[PDB]
């Protein structure tokens, strides 16, 4: 009943405006999720 | 305007508007002891890609509420979205209450609705009373009613008349869904192995497979007698989460009898369970509680005063709730309110076509009764009367 | 509440068979006379 | 020839001893109580709160359904098949020997403590 | 034809006895004569019996 292989897996962060590619070892559930971190984008005003 | 209609409790947390938001919304919380000990809120476990093992956070175990925090972690991230479009001042809520619930704690409520939430209005009927309402609109010819609500956490025995409850013949069964739920996982665990403790697959299995035997010494019988020749045997296939996220019963054909498969699942199931955990609605005290059934507290409520109001009673009786999914429960309570009634006085016990959110339809249409500005209390009343105004409108 | 035309006149019709069940058994109780008497077997009964 | 290691956690029959009634009636509360309750195989504090102030009338206690007429069933404790016989240790039911033994073996004053 | 609910005498009047049937409960009102038969049938509260009118 296991089935839930971590795996070396490209993600890209949305904040950047470059679409950078950088990879990660996520799980088998959140494959394509966004990035978590995103949300440390809130430049000074 | 719209209005929001609410009903809760140990199971289930229904919310509704006018017009949609009409499912089984959970109450509770939900704890995966994979994710990371994440506290999951009412309908975020559809996120859960593996249910197993969930501990609960329950507000309410049993009819009576407890640890607040949970309830208003839940109307909040209920709230914050699509479900209730937070916006408060704009429209009302009508919160449903138990039969007879903690007059401080309900209080407590209905403050915190006014003050941190602040509904323009909201009302302190009655789970039951909305129910009734529901089914005098239904039957106008009707003057008198008799609501078996069996939910998944309560088991209510209310009359109704003359629009106005008496507390006398008002009877309330500690044999519910819950209960019901926790005694096929017991007894799976006790007769597969000492100890087996999941409560979502199970919770499940109860209302896929179990049914109420409309004869129970046949089909006791039928059990006793070897598989070979039963029907009751039908086995259920558990979810893994790896092949097949929600288990189901194996087709009939499908069945092997060796109880053994090279799947490799664990099908395990036997024949009694079935037919013995429903049972315990209308025939208890078989497992040392001292609580009574169904049909003995219908007869009770019935024969107190009026002899005008027992034939209407006997002829009016709406079984609604949870409990009452289960294939032959309406026809076994037929016959015993039958047998049980007296034969002059005729006895009709007609359960609805749809009744799996029959609260949250008596909510949309009482919606536009041109009487719930009365009927409900507002900010301003409540904030000059003190639960005053609350207490005298129900 | 007003009470039920229907139950009202099953009560009536089941006193009227009450009634008619009355009417019948005290009349076949009663038929069939003795042969002899109980004063006709005192009388013939001596000491 | 290979010596079969025996268990050591037998039991005298002259240690062995048989049931009351007050630890009976609390089994029975126990299993009563986990039927209600759910988790792992609180509200007992909110029903303390409760009936700290409660009083007869209507109300809860004057609600509850109490007894019912037709008499308590005698079903099985093991597999629930109709039980005519009882434990005399304990007082649990079975229907047959081999649920006898499972019981004796599984239930039978082992979780009393 | 049933199964007794209740027996009640009213130096007896009559004696009110509560038949039970997959049909409904009836209540019925018996000549004294026929209590000295069901005492001594020994019925009770529980037991079926048939009471023939005639």
């Amino acid at each position: 009943k296991k089935v839930r292989p971590w795996k070396w897996m490209p993600f890209t962060n949305p904040a950047r405006k470059d679409g950078a590619m950088f990879f990660h070892w996520r799980r088998a559930a959140e494959e394509g999720k966004d990035y978590p971190f995103a949300r440390f984008n809130k430049t000074v005003q | 305007m719209t209005t929001l209609v609410l009903d809760n409790g140990a199971y289930n947390a229904k919310i509704g508007y006018s017009h949609e938001n009409v499912s089984v919304i959970p109450n509770c919380q939900f704890r995966s002891k994979t994710a990371r000990l994440k506290t999951f809120t009412a309908n975020q476990i559809d996120e859960i890609k593996d249910p197993s093992g969930l501990f609960y956070i329950l507000p309410f175990q049993k009819g009576y509420l407890v640890n607040w925090d949970v309830q208003r972690q839940v109307w909040d991230y209920l709230f914050g979205k699509e479900m209730y479009q937070v916006d408060f001042l704009d429209t009302n809520i009508i919160i449903t209450e138990p039969y007879f619930n903690f007059t401080s704690i309900q209080e407590s409520m209905n403050e915190i609705l006014f003050e941190e939430y602040q509904f323009q209005a909201v009302l302190r009927v009655n789970a039951g009373a909305l129910s009734a309402h529901r089914y005098f609109r239904d039957n106008p010819s009707e003057l008198c009613c008799i609501i078996v609500d069996s939910g998944y956490s309560f088991t209510h025995i209310v009359p109704y008349c003359r629009s106005k409850k008496k507390k006398e013949a008002i009877i309330r069964i500690n044999v519910g869904g819950k209960l019901l739920t926790n005694h096929l996982k017991e007894i799976i665990s006790y007769r597969q192995l000492h100890v087996m403790d999941e409560t979502h697959v199970i919770n499940q299995v109860k209302e896929d497979v179990c049914y109420v035997s409309q004869d129970f010494y046949r089909d006791m019988d039928i059990a006793k007698l070897k598989g070979e020749e039963n029907t009751v045997m039908i086995d259920y296939v558990l979810p893994d989460f790896s092949t097949i996220k929600k288990g189901f019963c194996k087709p009939r054909e499908e069945m092997v009898l060796s109880g053994k498969y090279k799947s490799g699942e664990q099908i395990l199931r036997l024949a009694n369970e079935r037919f013995a955990v429903p049972e315990i609605l209308f025939n208890p005290s078989d497992i040392g509680i001292q609580e009574m059934g169904i049909p003995e507290a219908i007869v009770y409520s019935i024969q107190n005063l009026p002899e005008e109001m027992q034939p209407h009673f006997f002829k009016n009786i709406v079984l609604t709730g949870g409990n009452s999914l289960f294939p032959g429960f309406r026809d076994r309570v037929y016959s015993e309110v039958r047998c049980l009634t007296p034969t002059d006085y005729d006895v009709s016990v007609v359960l609805p076509e749809n009744p799996i959110t029959y609260a949250w339809e008596g909510g949309k249409l009482i919606s536009e009764n041109d009487d719930f500005e009365d009927m409900v209390v507002t900010r301003e009343d409540y904030e000059e009367n003190g639960h005053s105004v609350c207490e005298e409108k129900f | 509440p007003f009470y039920l035309d229907s139950l009202e006149e099953k009560r009536k019709r089941q006193r009227s068979e009450r009634l008619e069940r009355i009417f019948q058994l005290s009349e076949a109780h009663g038929a069939l006379a003795p042969v002899y008497g109980t004063e006709v077997l005192d009388f013939c009964t001596l000491p | 020839m290979v010596e079969k290691k025996t268990s050591v956690r037998s039991q005298d029959p002259g240690q062995r001893r048989v049931l009351d009634r007050a630890a009976r009636q609390r089994r029975i509360n126990r299993q009563l109580e986990a039927l209600e309750n759910d988790n792992f195989q609180n509200f007992q504090a909110l029903l303390e709160e409760q009936n700290l102030s409660v009083a007869e009338g209507p109300n809860y206690l004057t609600a509850c359904a109490g007894p019912p007429s037709r008499p308590q069933r005698p079903f099985c404790a093991v597999c629930g098949f109709p039980s005519p016989y009882t434990c005399v240790s304990c007082g649990a039911r079975y229907c047959t020997v081999r649920c006898l033994g499972t019981h004796q073996e599984t239930r039978c004053l082992k979780w009393t403590v | 034809e049933g199964e007794v609910t209740e027996l009640t005498p009213c130096t007896i009047s009559h004696v009110i006895i509560g038949l039970k049937t997959a049909k409904g409960t009836k209540q019925l009102k018996l000549d004294p004569s026929i209590f000295e038969s069901l005492q001594k049938e020994r019925v009770e509260a529980g037991d079926v019996i048939y009471i023939e009118a005639n």
